[PDB]
């Protein structure tokens, strides 16, 4: 029970910290998101990289 | 032959090739920014033009230098305006005096007609200044120029149409401004002295020339030559012609209106027009293309001036302040880019001052808003166009996860809520219930949480998962693929869209085909499941499909807006995805939920504006944002979740990700034929670099690729704002603008000023919140161009100020012209275009006669112009001399223009269309109009000669396609002569399996048999036959033909030209001769009747005698309203008796409401006010969730055919052959979906149950709000003998409203004036039509079960969605 | 401990949902802190990959350590900061400099180079110096709405508006009295003892030779 | 109290999955 | 009846994952 009390007091603190931090977060966009998604989707469907994958190497995604 | 250069300007203005022409003539020009054009070798088809001797004599005594087109524009306009009167002998035909004569006669006729109909003599009086023959030639400054440019534009179209002969040219020599037209170019030639005009140098006089010649001593090139030249294209000339016609129409309408009223006419005065026209011309000439930056401000300035009219509140002037500051900011930029002294640029300041300082009423500002395109359009450069797009589509955004998260959760909540209120239960959830506690106990109890508590538990919607909705294998329309569209070429051959000589190398491969209609017929398989499979496997990501190209839009004033073009199969994927979205899921988002709040009932407003669930007052305020700037701001980080949720909702996978997966992999460029990318070479070609034209890694969206999804996301964010601020909002989306209205509640005892201030404060709170919410999504509302106002709104395509609709007539009536875009320059095409434009124009104003004059003028002009300058014949041909061997007289053309179109004449301006667009029976109204016109013309003995013409030779299918017409050769449209050719080409050049299965070998026999069978009942009913024919596979076949008609080399494919010429001569012979077409027996027989219904009945029986075979026709003839009811005036106030110059049972009663709610600017005109009334509001055991079009049409056919036949019959054997051709259901199951029946009178109740009606009068909608119509006093017709009569009680309301509106259109009202009258029923036209059934003695004997393979026609599993 | 357990359960579910959404949105290519800092320090511009910041201000302060040079990320953050400054009493409120205000008043006046144009310049400058330009513009618009023209509006504002009580007219340097605009020549007068604006004296023209003329409207 | 245990196990499952997703990033 | 032993077990796992999230937040988020 005491171990449960200590674990609960740690968990609540962590949870409150995460929510308070999440209220203030902000992100910026990049140009590697959609090509990376397309690459992963193609490997998921077929198991091989899409034809003429050099452009994906140019974006630094094919890996 | 079939296709000709466009009659009006519809394309962007591009002047690249002009640089190549100038280099091939030895002149200098710098139109283009592309360095490829400075040193390439000239394409041969342009280089060969320097050998023509006419062009060398035209360029005699000219300078080496040229000038741009706009620096001359001002002088061009002035020169044509003042010099066109000395060249009447060039256009001696077109007979201008006869045009004026016919227009005057037509106004007199309409005045007599309206005086007889309204029952009051002397309503319309004579201002002898507008009625004299010399009014328009002498007082309109654009008359002669307009005629000259009509003539010259026909010549220019002829010269461009020919494929280039080196001897085909035209020229015009004036006192100034010589012109010369060659294959694709027009050359303007002006004296040098008129440009310098006693100045130090050429750049000193025109500072805009410093862009071409920075600072150079130009006098060595101008001393020895008397003229200077500017080279331009054919589109520049067409734009000039368009500008003259628009300005002439606008000036004439305004001048006549101001002579008509002279106190208040809803048109700007002529002083303002003259000033704006001159100053705009000067602004364009001095600043060239940039000038359009200043001129682009006319529309927002007009709107901002309209807004300053209600109860004063400081905020009402902020928008005007912002626009003025923007206008001067622009000016300051232009003045430093060209180093212009302050004393030189007075025209721009005069332009802004002329707009602001004229203190017009809101109506005149709303009309002045329509002159935006009266100065032309700018020249476009693709690098300047794509700089903005590149900067906006590659920029980085700062996003906040919390806003994105919450708007996604709101998206899911909206979908779920619409599902629950549609089907009364939760969809089948599949997620663990423990994750969402709040939603669990609403799901278990099958209840939906209230609007107040959604915000507190918003996060819980992230975990909800469920079963798929909206099955994919059915879409409603399936005719969206056939439609015309522009596509790009495959990536192996992407250079092929450019010129070989400009490129500098020959591309190894050349492309096979491009347009949609020609490539849909070429695809051999085309399943719909195969498109789905194409998307599921991500086949497009193959290297062959990675091409994308832009193209610019036609008629705007900005630096250039682009629409995109995709390869063919990616275009199929896009069309399928958008159609799927628009049918299934876009229905849960109301994007047009708005109605004007001042026009809505108080109980409805109170119910809608209450947050939870009377002593309350509701006041609204709106603001306007621009949706055009949304497309480029969307990023994947934002839209991943919405796309994935759509994928789950449809069960498919990877379907809605196509744009974000594909676009960043393409090479973005403009497919301009003469402007390749700056830096592409032969070895560079496979992986070209970035330059000014082109770039890699487009990261945003494009203008129309995913419109449905973006609008849905916008609605979700607006709803999130509604949850946050706890205020009710109503949004509407027009084509470009979206207007949002905030509703606020006040106590009864509140001062009006306080309410006005507080409503705007609440609207501003909402606007700030929305600005933040979209800013954290990467989309930036620009507060500088946004205004908050209490009265101004866009609702339809119209503008409202405090609920009072404002006129917008010039927008549609200024484009009236002699020609339209038709086949082989058809006369009916032109006249029909004029007629439709006229009816809309009258719907948008309160002045009738000024627009009528223009319509009649252009009708007679069209006749003369096409008579002696037809493009389909040799240069001088004189159709009338070939046809009748002598020239036509004025009376013959007049009589042709009087005869209604249903009778084989050329009248498309029916006066009855001033009242309502949908006319029940066109034949009876046409006979009424013809009788009135002949009584006015004093030739009353020609009636029975003109209506009794020889019937032609028509089959049953022609009569089924045209139910309400006659068997006269002259009334038939021209497309019916080409349809047979189109079908033949379809059976030659098609490999598509769907098309080959639909147009199988024996379709003609099916058409013949079905049409013959539908007219075999003992009493024939043509409306029923037409309704049935539209739903058989023959109707689908006709629809596909209609889609495919508007094409090239399909319709086109010597002897085709000769066939068309012979058809044209035959049609003219039938139109302009009435002694040739006569049946003396028919005239002798018709001569006895006096009612118009008997005449119509006899004509219909006699004309289709061969088809009818002695049986009698029913269900077609209905009386004309203007003959059935007469206007009797009961009470008129004392102030109106002086203005109308007058000195002193079953009926509908009409009166005028004395109480006024709003008014702008005063109460002196009836169309300036609104009231309280609303007279238009007064006038299934099973249902499938997703019914296909085939099932809907099958249900409609079963309903109609069951309702027509008798109960004691053997209906089933008649129903099986029709139903087996559409769906797979048996007979009995179908009956489970029919609604309630067993009440009606077949002849009478067919027209009102299944007809197509007009829901309102063709007037501005302010009058209906003050009309008190009461249809309780017309005796036994208020269902005793009422279900069994001719009267249609929905159209009498339109007639009453229209009479009240038209009678008082110019009277000067006061607070003490009132009006009440009544419509009296007449006995001649009323008939008692007994209830009667149709008896079919034989079922259809043809195998219609042959389309089991077509999903376009057949539904193999008709009911796979929920039975519900 | 039912309450202290159920509260933790609901919040844990909420935190889970929010951070799952976050990781899915930027996943599989986001730049960690060390790589972001290394790339930015060595190249001078941030990587082309998405990144996560603690606050908007941290994004506003992301620059190379060696030198402070603006980069696309900072511009995006600054743009967003101006959006956050908005308030609902001043949404789309016009902000006008003295020159801009004079141009607007000129737009409302008829003619050219009349005495009222000079009056408009003087009033706009004086109002902008005292920080009362918005109230001045609102009073002008109100007088316009009552149904009068701009000239009567300007005269009434000269009499009554608070910012002009007891203010000496400014002094304008000219070569002579032929330099003054032609339409304003007829209105020149002799300098009164104690000229002031609220009594109808606009400005004082001082020639090169010490001769002073006072403009009266 | 059984409902509490079931909810906790579900939360742990989701947490495990989202930790795997985050492990992918770093 | 098994839920009792299983919470007693699973709260430790939840604490470990939570500790892991505090660890990962310090490397992912830029806070200079
Ligand atoms: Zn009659």
């Amino acid at each position: 029970v005491l171990k449960m009390g200590r674990t609960l007091e740690a968990i609540s603190k962590g949870m409150s910290e995460m929510l308070a931090k999440y209220d203030h977060l902000v992100i910026s966009t990049g140009r590697t998101t959609a090509p990376a998604a397309a690459f992963d989707a193609y490997l998921n469907e077929h198991g091989v990289p899409p034809p003429q994958p050099a452009i994906f190497k140019d974006l630094g995604v094919a890996q | 032959p079939t296709q000709y250069p466009d009659a009006r300007l519809s394309s962007p203005i591009i002047l690249d090739q002009c640089d190549l022409l100038a280099r091939s003539l030895g002149l200098y020009s710098h139109y283009s920014h592309n360095p490829k054009l400075r040193n390439c070798r000239i394409p041969h088809h342009i280089y060969r033009l320097r050998n023509s001797t006419a062009l060398k004599t035209f360029l005699q005594n000219c300078s080496i230098l040229t000038v741009p087109f706009h620096s001359i524009w001002d002088h061009i306009l002035t020169s044509i305006q003042y010099d066109a009167i000395n060249h009447v002998d060039d256009f001696k035909y077109l007979l201008p005096s006869e045009l004026v004569k016919y227009a005057n006669w037509d106004n007199e006729f309409l005045k007599a007609y309206l005086n007889k109909i309204l029952g009051l003599d002397h309503v319309f009086s004579a201002s002898a200044r507008s009625q004299c023959e010399d009014f328009s030639p002498k007082e309109n400054p654009y008359y002669w120029g307009m005629l000259l440019l009509v003539h010259l534009s026909q010549l220019a179209r002829r010269i461009k149409g020919q494929r280039g002969s080196l001897r085909s040219n035209w020229k015009f020599i004036g006192t100034d401004l010589e012109l010369f037209g060659i294959a694709d170019f027009v050359i303007f030639k002006v004296p040098v002295k008129t440009i310098i005009r006693n100045a130090v140098s050429l750049q000193a006089s025109k500072p805009g020339l410093r862009i071409w010649y920075r600072d150079q001593n130009l006098t060595p090139y101008l001393c020895d030559d008397e003229f200077i030249v500017s080279v331009a294209s054919y589109e520049c000339f067409i734009m000039i012609k368009d500008v003259f016609i628009e300005r002439y129409n606008t000036w004439e309408i305004c001048a006549r209106a101001w002579l008509e009223d002279s106190d208040g006419a809803d048109y700007p005065p002529l002083d303002v027009l003259g000033e704006l026209y001159n100053q705009g011309d000067q602004i364009i000439a001095m600043y060239l293309e940039d000038g359009f930056k200043l001129i682009k401000h006319l529309e927002p300035l007009c709107v901002s001036c309209i807004q300053t009219h209600g109860i004063f509140t400081p905020r009402k002037y902020w928008f005007q302040s912002q626009m003025i500051k923007s206008y001067y900011d622009e000016l300051h930029d232009l003045n430093l880019k060209l180093q212009i002294s302050d004393n030189k640029a007075e025209c721009a300041q005069n332009f802004i001052k002329t707009i602001v300082q004229a203190k017009l009423t809101p109506q005149q500002y709303c009309e002045l808003f329509s002159l935006q395109k009266h100065w032309g359009h700018p020249v476009l450069y693709n690098d300047v166009a794509l700089d903005k797009v590149k900067k906006h589509a590659q920029s980085t955004k700062i996003l906040k996860p919390k806003v994105m998260f919450e708007t996604f959760c709101v998206f899911k909540f909206i979908v779920a809520k619409n599902h629950y209120h549609s089907q009364g239960s939760w969809y089948k959830t599949t997620h663990d219930l423990h994750l969402t506690p709040y939603l669990r106990q609403h799901i278990v109890s099958n209840s939906f949480p209230s609007q107040a508590e959604i915000y507190q538990h918003l996060w819980e919607w992230y975990f909800v998962e469920h079963e798929p909705l909206f099955s994919t294998k059915i879409i409603s329309d399936l005719s969206i693929f056939i439609k015309d569209r522009a596509t790009a070429v495959n990536q192996e051959c992407w250079d092929s869209v450019f010129d070989r000589s400009v490129l500098g190398y020959n591309p190894p491969v050349r492309f096979q085909s491009k347009r949609v209609p020609e490539q849909f017929l070429g695809q051999a398989d085309f399943s719909l499941n195969q498109i789905l499979e194409f998307a599921e496997k991500l086949e497009y990501l193959a290297p062959s499909y990675r091409n994308f190209s832009f193209s610019l839009k036609e008629k705007e004033l900005n630096i250039g807006r682009t629409f995109g073009k995709l390869p063919y199969r990616v275009r199929n994927v896009q069309t399928l995805a958008e159609a799927l979205l628009a049918d299934g899921l876009a229905k849960a988002f109301p994007s047009n939920m708005m109605v004007v709040t001042e026009r809505e009932q108080k109980e409805a407003l109170l119910h809608q504006a209450s947050w939870h669930h009377e002593n309350a007052i509701v006041r609204g305020a709106s603001f306007v944002t621009d949706l055009e700037k949304y497309n480029l701001a969307f990023r994947y980080e934002f839209t991943r979740h919405f796309i994935d949720y759509c994928n789950r909702c449809y069960g498919v996978k990877n379907l809605f990700d196509w744009m974000h997966f594909l676009i960043p992999l393409c090479y973005m460029h403009v497919s301009d034929f003469y402007s390749p990318p700056h830096c592409v070479t032969e070895d560079n070609r496979n992986n070209p670099p970035d330059c000014a034209n082109a770039y890699h890694y487009h990261l945003g969206g494009i203008e129309g690729l995913q419109q449905k999804l973006w609008t849905c996301i916008s609605c979700a964010q607006i709803t999130l704002v509604e949850l946050k601020t706890k205020l009710k909002l109503k949004s509407s989306v027009m084509g470009d603008n979206q207007c949002i209205t905030t509703l606020s509640l006040f106590p009864i005892d509140a001062p009006n000023d306080y309410q006005e201030n507080e409503a705007e404060l609440n609207a501003a709170r909402v606007a700030v919140e929305l600005a933040i919410t979209t800013g954290y999504s990467g989309i930036f509302l620009k507060p500088e161009e946004t205004f908050v106002h209490s009265g101004f709104i866009y609702f339809g395509k119209k503008q409202y100020l405090n609920g009072v609709q404002l006129p917008q007539s010039l927008k549609t009536m200024a484009r009236c012209g002699p020609l339209s875009d038709s086949i082989f320059d058809d006369l009916q095409g032109s006249l029909a275009s004029i007629g439709t434009s006229f009816e809309r124009g009258t719907s948008e104003t309160r002045h009738i006669f000024p627009s009528r004059w223009i319509a009649s003028f252009h009708s007679m002009l069209a006749i003369n112009l096409l008579n002696q300058n037809h493009l389909g014949f040799p240069l001088g041909f004189n159709i009338d001399i070939s046809c009748f061997k002598k020239p036509l007289t004025f009376s013959e053309k007049l009589i042709a223009l009087i005869t209604p179109q249903v009778l084989g004449g050329l009248s498309f301006l029916n006066p009855e269309k001033l009242f309502y667009r949908n006319i029940s029976d066109p034949l009876t109204s046409g006979l009424f109009q013809l009788k009135n016109a002949l009584e006015f013309l004093e030739k009353e003995e020609l009636f029975y000669i003109l209506i009794s013409k020889k019937p032609g030779l028509a089959d049953a299918s022609d009569f089924v396609m045209n139910p309400l017409g006659l068997n006269v050769p002259g009334s038939k449209e021209i497309i019916t002569f080409l349809r047979q050719t189109v079908r033949e080409n379809i059976t030659i050049t098609s490999q598509n399996r769907i098309i080959n299965s639909l147009f199988h070998i024996g379709s003609d026999l099916e058409d013949q048999r079905v049409c013959e069978w539908l007219l075999s009942s003992n009493p024939v009913m043509s409306r029923f036959a037409a309704d049935i024919f539209s739903r058989t596979p023959s109707g689908k076949r006709l629809q596909v033909l209609g889609y495919l008609e508007g094409t090239r080399t399909l319709l086109a494919s010597g002897t085709m030209l000769m066939k068309l010429r012979e058809l044209t001569r035959n049609r003219w012979k039938s139109w302009f001769s009435y002694i040739d077409a006569l049946d003396d027996d028919l005239s002798e027989s018709l001569e006895k009747f006096t009612c118009t219904v008997d005449v119509a009945n006899f004509l219909r029986a006699y004309s289709w005698s061969d088809v009818l075979k002695g049986k009698r026709l029913i269900g077609a003839t209905l009386p004309c309203l203007l003959e059935q009811f007469e206007v009797k005036w009961i009470n008129l106030s004392e102030d109106l008796r002086e203005q109308f110059n007058l000195s002193s049972l079953n009926y509908v009663s009409c009166a005028l409401d004395r109480k006024v709610v709003q008014k702008h600017p005063s109460v002196n005109r009836l169309a300036w006010t609104i009231g309280n009334r609303a007279p238009y509001i007064g006038s299934p055991p099973l249902r499938v969730n997703c019914p296909s079009a085939a099932l809907k049409e099958a249900i409609e056919m079963v309903s109609r055919l069951l309702w027509v036949t008798q109960g004691t019959a053997d209906r089933e054997k008649l129903l099986i052959p029709l139903l087996n051709s559409r769906v797979n259901l048996d007979y009995q199951t179908v009956l489970n979906f029919l609604p309630t029946h067993y009440s009606g009178n077949i002849v009478h109740r067919y027209n009102d149950q299944y007809g197509q009606h007009s829901f309102m009068a063709n007037r501005m909608s302010n009058t209906s709000t003050r009309a008190i119509i009461s249809t309780n006093t017309l005796g036994k017709y208020a269902g005793q003998a009422a279900i069994d009569s001719n009267i249609i009680f929905q159209n009498t309301i339109n007639l009453g409203v229209a009479v009240l509106d038209i009678a008082l259109s110019l009277a000067k009202l006061s607070s003490a004036s009132n009006v009440t009258f009544r419509l009296m029923l007449n006995k001649c036209c009323t008939r008692h039509v007994p209830s009667e059934y149709l008896y079919f003695d034989k079922p259809l004997d043809v195998d219609l079960n042959k389309y089991m393979d077509n999903e376009l026609v057949y539904d193999n599993d008709p009911l796979c969605s929920g039975i519900k």
